[PDB]
RNA sequence: AGGACCGAACCGACUAAUGUCGAAAAAUUAGCGGAUGACUUGUGGCUGGGGGUGAAAGGCCAAUCAAACCGGGAGAUAGCU
RNA sequence: GCUCGCCGGAAGACCAAGGGUUCCUGUCCAACGUUAAUCGGGGCAGGGUGAGUCGACCCCUAAGGCGAGGCCGAAAGGCGUAGUCGAUGGGAAACAGGUUAAUAUUCCUGUACUUGGUGUUACUGCGAAGGGGGGACGGAGAAGGCUAUGUUGGCCGGGCGACGGUUGUCCCGGUUUAAGCGUGUAGGCUGGUUUUCCAGGCAAAUCCGGAAAAUCAAGGCUGAGGCGUGAUGACGAGGCACUACGGUGCUGAAGCAACAAAUGCCCUGCUUCCAGGAAAAGCCUCUAAGCAUCAGGUAACAUCAAAUCGUACCCCAAACCGACACAGGUGGUCAGGUAGAGAAUACCAAGGCGCUUGAGAGAACUCGGGUGAAGGAACUAGGCAAAAUGGUGCCGUAACUUCGGGAGAAGGCACGCUGAUAUGUAGGUGAGGCGACUUGCUCGUGGAGCUGAAAUCAGUCGAAGAUACCAGCUGGCUGCAACUGUUUAUUAAAAACACAGCACUGUGCAAACACGAAAGUGGACGUAUACGGUGUGACGCCUGCCCGGUGCCGGGAGGUUAAU
């Protein structure tokens, strides 16, 4: 079920308060997703690679930033975020 | 009918209203009506080409048979309705077999009567008929200026034409108008005359009246300034020019009759 | 006391945007204009 | 029932004072007119320059209107300063 | 932190539009902030937007846009058919409480619900580009039942009071609970079948329509709310355990009744009127072309599936539109208390703020106010401006009138508090109780509380009782315009425009006329009781004479007369 593709879609684990409260609390993962990257291709990678039970996958879009530095505007890049909640098979 | 109505309030003092109280008071018969939305007098280009309209109540079309044709069926006539998009009252005639259809009320018509349709028939109101069928000297409206065709002439609130002559293929036509008018014999033509002729006898009573009715105001020339209409300036109620359209044609005693096409079917034109 | 600009993006798309431009043979034009000049902003976008 | 009455919201703009390098390129304050109607307002559409639209004032058409704005003819022409 | 102040139909709380990170945290004070700044919507980093149900998307369409062929146009292009787009409208489903420094109908917990796909069983006549039903529609009005909500008891937990009194009718605070799934009610709408049948619904149809003949006193439909249950659950005044002084896990009392009550809801109802009140899919239904151990439907069940984009924050504002942190402008929603007719006004609750230069002084003069001797419009162009009047009930009210008006004409008088009539009444809502009908969310029947005017009679205080805020000045003669309305955005609101009504006049429908090289639209899906133009301007009494001039209409002999 769409190999190769798979392993581009999860870009990195994101780090945080709000990400770490919910380790342990809430038995989910964030993390940063590819912008295409729908529920069921972020389940799916996380089902072979992280290799872990997925109960259910909520996603959002974050807006990049507009810093203005020395006398230039300048925008960072839309990223897309995942909270990736997991079954009580859980480790990482 | 006419009644007028009790002063309690300014433009309440002139009003003069027709009553009918045989009309139908309930919803339409909905398959036989569409929408119809309204132009405020533009056209295509989006430009005002007929002034003074704009607004109004919002109405419905009855789709209302003129022609006539389902021959052989008498048909009763099941209620009296009011038409919003019409001077004259029309009436819901159930066909025999199970059609129901709009038509425009003649006179003595009521909700009970019976109506035929075709060539043979009875001569009485409310039939319609071949003109040829028809006795010379006899009152009809709802009359197709060509065969097969709907019908044009005489549909107005209390408006009648009358059968002349009858010379062969044509029949002469004395319209309301005062003008004689030749068509064809094979033309149908509904007996009678068309109800509601009190309808004249309405005053409106306000200026509000008009605007619900889908009128909007007339401005007169002699207001205007020069550049809007040729009637404009003057240094307080001038005048000084022969009365003429805002586009420079005279009004006021001026034919623009040139059709040229149709001037062999007129005997006389009216007076 | 109200002024001119009352925004709305629908109407200002509608009205000025890229494919109102690219309907018309004037419209188009107008952007091979921009385009000549070198303008960063085309249309309103 | 009513283009009925009184009166808030809402729509307006008759009087006065203030303000006039303003708080504001038209407002504030205290009064004032309409307030179920020819009412009012949101959202979206349509009508384009000698053209639109106008319950008509030459009013309105992006703070611009007896002919909009932008670019072009164009360095119009000026017996004038 | 504690006082003081101001808003509270907002200066509160949610949204749309529009902004676009302003949110939150740490940090910094150059500049930005009309002052300072340790502060900030400022600089600099870092966080923060979680949806099958909310919105968009999608499904249908309105005005309207585009528009294969097409018709038309020097070219450009215009119009428009089939279509296809186009919300501001129609179309499946989620609620309570808990949680973050910042999101929550999205996370969590507890209960639900919807539409699809896909397998098994037991049945069985299914299927559109088609038919029918439905969706599905106006203004006003009036009532009845409800609820949101509020008030007072009841119960529960505290409290006995900085200066006189306060274990009592005393004081403070709490008394909350959803969607769903049941029950089908207050009510609203209707005839319900059975078989036959027929030129209609362009074909077909058992459906709709029409016509029959019988058959029983009604059977459906719709429907707020209440009761249920959800809920031994959550929440809950507080405590207990503890303090980075933040709290946090644990426990967690009562958790009822009455009465009042919407502009909400029943109600897309009902009566009622004339100006006569979208469309199309979803949805149910019916069959043609088709297809017959098929394919489809149907239920009951199991299982998957519900993607994507928005979600922070401000939003009558310092974040939008106004060049400004601008005394402006900006749509919807929510609507507590006492007084009140009230969303007016006053004071307040929840919640929110004190408007980003202060500090002194207490001149003239200016601005916004208060009071004013005697006088009282003498002011001035003009009573401009201020002063006045102002509520409710009852009495009383002129000319003139179109018989409605004028009219709130004018002018009067009565109002507070406290007892009594009545230890709070007319009323209002009416509990247990008594019988009875069928089977109930019953009827009468009685009234327990509870709520509660308005009078009258007597007392009684003040200068004054509509005591504040709030809230008509009145009358007389008269010009113009009948009237409500409209108008010079920003020096003119008027006697100007419009207006109903009136007349003239054109127009026989391929109408006149209008926009347009045209095609074509509008007029009008109207047809002379209609339409356009022009003048006049309700209504009443009237509207006189002139056709030489200019226009227009008709007439056609003669004269004159182009192209050819
Ligand atoms: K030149
Ligand atoms: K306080
Ligand atoms: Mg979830
Ligand atoms: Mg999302
Ligand atoms: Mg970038
Ligand atoms: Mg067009
Ligand atoms: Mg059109
Ligand atoms: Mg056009
Ligand atoms: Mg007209
Ligand atoms: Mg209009
Ligand atoms: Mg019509
Ligand atoms: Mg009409
Ligand atoms: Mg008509
Ligand atoms: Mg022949
Ligand atoms: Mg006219
Ligand atoms: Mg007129
Ligand atoms: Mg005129
Ligand atoms: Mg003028
Ligand atoms: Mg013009
Ligand atoms: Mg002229
Ligand atoms: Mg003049
Ligand atoms: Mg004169
Ligand atoms: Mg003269
Ligand atoms: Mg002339
Ligand atoms: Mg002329
Ligand atoms: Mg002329
Ligand atoms: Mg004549
Ligand atoms: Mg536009
Ligand atoms: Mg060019
Ligand atoms: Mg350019
Ligand atoms: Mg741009
Ligand atoms: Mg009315
Ligand atoms: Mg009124
Ligand atoms: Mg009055
Ligand atoms: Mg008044
Ligand atoms: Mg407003
Ligand atoms: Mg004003
Ligand atoms: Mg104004
Ligand atoms: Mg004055
Ligand atoms: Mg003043
Ligand atoms: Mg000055
Ligand atoms: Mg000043
Ligand atoms: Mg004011
Ligand atoms: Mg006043
Ligand atoms: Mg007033
Ligand atoms: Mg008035
Ligand atoms: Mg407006
Ligand atoms: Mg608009
Ligand atoms: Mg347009
Ligand atoms: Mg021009
Ligand atoms: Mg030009
Ligand atoms: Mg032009
Ligand atoms: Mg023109
Ligand atoms: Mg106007
Ligand atoms: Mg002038
Ligand atoms: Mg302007
Ligand atoms: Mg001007
Ligand atoms: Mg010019
Ligand atoms: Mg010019
Ligand atoms: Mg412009
Ligand atoms: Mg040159
Ligand atoms: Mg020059
Ligand atoms: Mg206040
Ligand atoms: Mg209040
Ligand atoms: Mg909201
Ligand atoms: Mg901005
Ligand atoms: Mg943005
Ligand atoms: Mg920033
Ligand atoms: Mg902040
Ligand atoms: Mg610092
Ligand atoms: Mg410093
Ligand atoms: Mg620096
Ligand atoms: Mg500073
Ligand atoms: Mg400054
Ligand atoms: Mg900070
Ligand atoms: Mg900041
Ligand atoms: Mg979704
Ligand atoms: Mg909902
Ligand atoms: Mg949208
Ligand atoms: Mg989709
Ligand atoms: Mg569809
Ligand atoms: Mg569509
Ligand atoms: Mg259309
Ligand atoms: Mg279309
Ligand atoms: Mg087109
Ligand atoms: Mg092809
Ligand atoms: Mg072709
Ligand atoms: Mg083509
Ligand atoms: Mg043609
Ligand atoms: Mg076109
Ligand atoms: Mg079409
Ligand atoms: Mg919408
Ligand atoms: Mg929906
Ligand atoms: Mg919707
Ligand atoms: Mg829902
Ligand atoms: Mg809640
Ligand atoms: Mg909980
Ligand atoms: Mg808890
Ligand atoms: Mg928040
Ligand atoms: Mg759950
Ligand atoms: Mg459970
Ligand atoms: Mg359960
Ligand atoms: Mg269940
Ligand atoms: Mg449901
Ligand atoms: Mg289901
Ligand atoms: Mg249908
Ligand atoms: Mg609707
Ligand atoms: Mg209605
Ligand atoms: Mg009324
Ligand atoms: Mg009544
Ligand atoms: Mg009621
Ligand atoms: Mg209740
Ligand atoms: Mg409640
Ligand atoms: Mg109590
Ligand atoms: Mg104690
Ligand atoms: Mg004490
Ligand atoms: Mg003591
Ligand atoms: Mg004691
Ligand atoms: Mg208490
Ligand atoms: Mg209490
Ligand atoms: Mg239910
Ligand atoms: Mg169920
Ligand atoms: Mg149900
Ligand atoms: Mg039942
Ligand atoms: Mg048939
Ligand atoms: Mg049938
Ligand atoms: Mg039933
Ligand atoms: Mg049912
Ligand atoms: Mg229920
Ligand atoms: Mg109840
Ligand atoms: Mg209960
Ligand atoms: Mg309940
Ligand atoms: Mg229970
Ligand atoms: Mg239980
Ligand atoms: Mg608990
Ligand atoms: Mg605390
Ligand atoms: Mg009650
Ligand atoms: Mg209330
Ligand atoms: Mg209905
Ligand atoms: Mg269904
Ligand atoms: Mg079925
Ligand atoms: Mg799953
Ligand atoms: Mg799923
Ligand atoms: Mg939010
Ligand atoms: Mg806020
Ligand atoms: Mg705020
Ligand atoms: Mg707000
Ligand atoms: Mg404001
Ligand atoms: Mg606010
Ligand atoms: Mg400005
Ligand atoms: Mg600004
Ligand atoms: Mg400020
Ligand atoms: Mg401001
Ligand atoms: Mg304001
Ligand atoms: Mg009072
Ligand atoms: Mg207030
Ligand atoms: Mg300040
Ligand atoms: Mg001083
Ligand atoms: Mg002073
Ligand atoms: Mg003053
Ligand atoms: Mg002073
Ligand atoms: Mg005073
Ligand atoms: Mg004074
Ligand atoms: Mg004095
Ligand atoms: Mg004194
Ligand atoms: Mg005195
Ligand atoms: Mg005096
Ligand atoms: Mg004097
Ligand atoms: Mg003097
Ligand atoms: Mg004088
Ligand atoms: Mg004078
Ligand atoms: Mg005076
Ligand atoms: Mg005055
Ligand atoms: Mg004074
Ligand atoms: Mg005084
Ligand atoms: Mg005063
Ligand atoms: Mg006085
Ligand atoms: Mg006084
Ligand atoms: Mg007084
Ligand atoms: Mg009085
Ligand atoms: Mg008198
Ligand atoms: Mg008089
Ligand atoms: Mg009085
Ligand atoms: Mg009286
Ligand atoms: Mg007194
Ligand atoms: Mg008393
Ligand atoms: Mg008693
Ligand atoms: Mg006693
Ligand atoms: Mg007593
Ligand atoms: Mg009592
Ligand atoms: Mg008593
Ligand atoms: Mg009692
Ligand atoms: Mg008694
Ligand atoms: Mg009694
Ligand atoms: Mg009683
Ligand atoms: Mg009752
Ligand atoms: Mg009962
Ligand atoms: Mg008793
Ligand atoms: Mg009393
Ligand atoms: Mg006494
Ligand atoms: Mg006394
Ligand atoms: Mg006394
Ligand atoms: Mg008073
Ligand atoms: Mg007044
Ligand atoms: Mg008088
Ligand atoms: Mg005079
Ligand atoms: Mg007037
Ligand atoms: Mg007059
Ligand atoms: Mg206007
Ligand atoms: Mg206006
Ligand atoms: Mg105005
Ligand atoms: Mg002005
Ligand atoms: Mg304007
Ligand atoms: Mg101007
Ligand atoms: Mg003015
Ligand atoms: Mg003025
Ligand atoms: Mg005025
Ligand atoms: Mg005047
Ligand atoms: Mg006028
Ligand atoms: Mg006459
Ligand atoms: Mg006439
Ligand atoms: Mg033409
Ligand atoms: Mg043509
Ligand atoms: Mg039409
Ligand atoms: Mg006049
Ligand atoms: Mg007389
Ligand atoms: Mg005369
Ligand atoms: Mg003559
Ligand atoms: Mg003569
Ligand atoms: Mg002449
Ligand atoms: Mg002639
Ligand atoms: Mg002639
Ligand atoms: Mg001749
Ligand atoms: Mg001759
Ligand atoms: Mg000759
Ligand atoms: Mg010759």
């Amino acid at each position: 079920i769409r190999e190769e593709r798979l392993l581009k879609v999860l870009r990195a684990p994101h780090v945080s308060e709000k990400a770490s409260t919910a380790m342990e609390k809430s038995n989910t993962i964030v993390l940063k997703v590819a912008k295409d990257a729908t529920k069921a291709e972020i389940k799916a990678a996380v089902q072979k690679l992280f290799e872990v039970e997925v109960e259910v996958v909520n996603t959002l879009v974050v807006k990049g930033k507009v810093k203005r530095h020395g006398q230039r505007i300048g925008r960072r890049s839309d990223w897309k975020k995942a909270y990736v909640t997991l079954k009580e098979g859980q480790n990482l | 009918a006419v009644v007028k109505c009790k002063p309690t309030s300014p433009g309440r003092r002139h009003v003069v209203k027709v009553v009918n109280p045989e009309l139908h008071k309930g919803k339409p018969f909905a398959p036989l009506l569409e929408k119809n939305s309204k132009s405020g007098g533009r056209n295509n280009n989006g430009r005002i080409t007929t002034r003074h309209i704009g607004g109004g109540h919002k109405q419905a079309y009855r789709i209302v048979d003129f022609k006539r044709n389902k021959d052989g069926i008498p048909a009763v006539v099941e209620r009296l309705e009011y038409d919003p998009n019409r001077s004259a009252n029309i009436a819901l005639v159930l066909y025999k077999d199970g059609e129901r259809r709009y038509i425009l009320a003649p006179k003595g018509l009521k909700a009970g009567d019976q109506i035929q349709s075709g060539v043979d028939a009875a001569i009485k109101p409310g039939n319609t008929l071949p003109m040829r069928n028809i006795p010379v000297g006899s009152t009809v409206h709802n009359v197709e200026m060509k065969p097969g065709k709907g019908g044009q002439l005489a549909r107005s609130a209390g408006t009648y034409v009358q059968i002349v002559a009858r010379d062969g293929a044509y029949v002469t036509l004395r319209l309301r108008s005062g003008e004689m008018r030749k068509v064809e014999a094979d033309c149908r033509a509904t007996l009678g005359e068309v109800g509601n002729a009190e309808h004249m006898l309405r005053v409106l009573g306000k200026a509000g009246a008009a605007r619900w009715r889908g009128v909007r105001p007339t401005v007169r020339g002699t207001a205007m300034n020069p550049v809007d209409h040729p009637h404009g300036g003057g240094e307080g109620r001038n005048f000084g020019k022969h009365p003429v359209t805002p586009w420079g044609v005279q009004t006021k005693g001026k034919k623009t009759r040139s059709n040229k096409r149709t001037d062999k079917f007129i005997v006389r034109r009216r007076s | 006391m109200k002024r001119t600009f009352q925004p709305s993006v629908l109407k200002r798309n509608r009205s000025h945007g890229f494919r109102a431009r690219m309907a018309t043979k004037n419209g188009r034009q107008v952007l091979a204009r921009r385009r000549a000049k070198g303008r960063a902003r085309l249309t309103v976008s």
